[PDB]
């Protein structure tokens, strides 16, 4: 399953003839796009590969 | 009935509305609606709102509508469901309104709020202007503005015109014929009048004051040249001092300068100025150097 | 019978419709419909309504199909079962609906509602407007607005133009016809008048009211200028002062001054300035000039 | 009446006004909107305020 959420502000004015805004006029624009499943898990890292990342001297 | 001509009560004033209409039902004259994409955007908008979804992909060539923009007064102590007269002119490329209907236009107010609908068929004159018409009672009120008439015990009359001598002969007409105290003097423009506290007595105090009667004092000596319409205007206090003039091919009915008398009324300013059998146009240039000079007593107003 | 004339009665308006309809039985005279795609889509529409299903790709150029707005007026207390007369007017392309029939149209209000349905034939003058018609008794009442006439003691008499005198005169009439406390004045615009609870009692109150005469005082001076058809009235109020006023090819009948005399009443008005010999193109520069300079004693409105 | 004719009140002067705008209703005399493009703007702008978005 994948989750695409959108939040902002709009200016009534910039909505174009269509009902339509380009997301690139909306002021606080929050624009998300995940997952779950096993292919979402399949893109984590491992916690012993991120503790490394993290905590590794090189 | 010359106080209600030289002065306005406060409060009591016009506002102006504005909005965006359709005109249908021409012969032709309409829109070309390919140098003009509101027309059909419009159109569709309408369209879509009865319940016709025009697909977007689509050529619509009309002829028998125009894009409009409708004009209109909003009168004193407005009341919904009152009518008033609108004027109707088109905006781009139509050839003529003549026998057009106007759809459903909302007339905003400058704080962008619908304050009346228009819809009407308008009437065009038809050496006319044909782009433009006006329909009697075309809009319906729709919005009423609060108000302060009523409240308070003072009422400013403004004078159409600032004169120190008239406001105080407003002011001493007033006194003398409702009280000592009724009316005072702020300005050359204002006159303060004291009312009962009520909606109904001021009503009364304002009919009685509106018709009241007041001789006007003499104002300020003025000539008014309009260049565009070729026009000149003197008031009855210009008066002339004797100088010499020349104009081209201008000459006395001989030589070239003539002589002109001082002047005391206006009946004589006008023979002097006819004397010389000068074109009006040739007339403004004569006046405009004879107030360089300084034989025109009077403000020289170029409108 | 005054005072109908002169007044409305609050809540007692007149609303506006609006539809789209089709205008069919043209002699070759309708819309082209290659320019015009919301004709044959609302064709289809109307034809699947009544059970054919023409094949989405396939051209139809028809001749004798028009489509047009039809704009009509809610009466007051209307009720369903009542007809209206209508407006049909053609909207892209079409050349005439001389002889057409309007088919059933909904006509919707500002709220998007049915009011009514419209359909009958079109009557058309046939220099005359082709585009643009008018059915009598074209549509059918079929919503009623609820209203609050007969509640409350309250009713308000809004004067088409707004004057504190004739307010005051309408007040003062009432009182003088039905009672001390009758009618109060609220605004320049807008007479309180009690009346009894109760439907019939208004009703009663509201006709001996309407039928009343009311004596009109004096209004204010005013001079209407139309420019785009090339008009102007003078109403009974307007005076002028003496002053001189010179214009292109307009000379004494001699000098290009000529003098314009103290006219008191609108007679003596219309000789001063029918001596300047002046066309009414002309005579609306001269009048501008003269309210500029301050000869035109009236508010110079141009509509 | 000749001091009024002569001088002038200290605080009593008028003062210059300017502003932009639209004329409408001409019969084919207007702007050609290709030479001038502020014409176009600003209608764009008074139609954009009045809810139509070109």
């Amino acid at each position: 399953t994948e989750f695409i959420r959108f939040s902002g502000v709009v200016n009534p004015r910039t909505i174009s003839g269509s009902n339509s805004v380009p997301s690139t006029q909306v002021a606080d624009a929050r624009i998300e796009y995940v997952g779950n499943g096993y292919i979402n898990e399949a893109q984590n890292m491992g916690w012993l590969q991120r503790f490394f990342l993290n905590l590794s001297p090189m | 009935e010359r106080i209600r001509d030289l002065t306005s009560v406060q409060g009591v004033r016009e506002n102006s509305l504005i909005g965006y209409g359709l005109v249908v039902g021409l012969d032709g004259t309409g829109d070309q609606t390919t140098q003009t994409p509101f027309t059909t955007q419009t159109l569709n908008n309408m369209l879509s709102q009865l319940g016709i979804t025009v697909p977007t992909g689509t050529n619509m060539q009309l002829k028998n509508v125009a894009a409009v923009m409708v004009t209109a007064s909003y009168p004193p102590f407005a009341r919904q469901g009152q009518t008033i007269d609108v004027v109707v002119s088109s905006m781009g490329n139509a050839k003529s309104l003549r026998g057009g209907t106007l759809l459903m236009t909302p007339l905003k107010g400058v704080d962008s709020q619908v304050y009346a609908l228009a819809q009407g068929n308008i009437l065009v004159g038809g050496v006319n202007q044909l782009n433009g018409g006006r329909i009697t009672n075309g809009a319906i009120i729709e919005r009423e503005l609060p108000t302060q008439f009523g409240a308070g015990n003072t009422i400013n009359l403004q004078l159409n015109d600032e004169d120190f001598t008239m406001a105080q002969q407003i002011t001493d007409a007033i006194n003398r014929a409702r009280g000592y105290g009724s009316a005072t003097a702020l300005d050359a423009r204002t006159v303060q009048v004291r009312v009962p506290s009520g909606n109904s007595s001021q009503v009364r105090f304002l009919a009685d004051i509106q018709n009241m009667e007041v001789n006007v004092t003499p104002q300020d000596a003025k000539v008014v040249i309009n260049s565009r319409t070729g026009s000149v205007v003197m008031n009855r206090e210009v008066t002339l001092d004797s100088c010499a003039v020349a104009q081209g091919n201008l000459s006395v009915t001989g030589g070239s300068l003539q002589s002109v008398r001082s002047s005391a009324n206006l009946n004589s300013v006008v023979r002097a100025l006819n004397a010389l059998g000068a074109t009006p146009m040739d007339l403004m240039s004569i006046l405009q150097s004879m107030q360089s000079a300084g034989c025109l007593r009077a403000k020289l107003e170029i409108i």
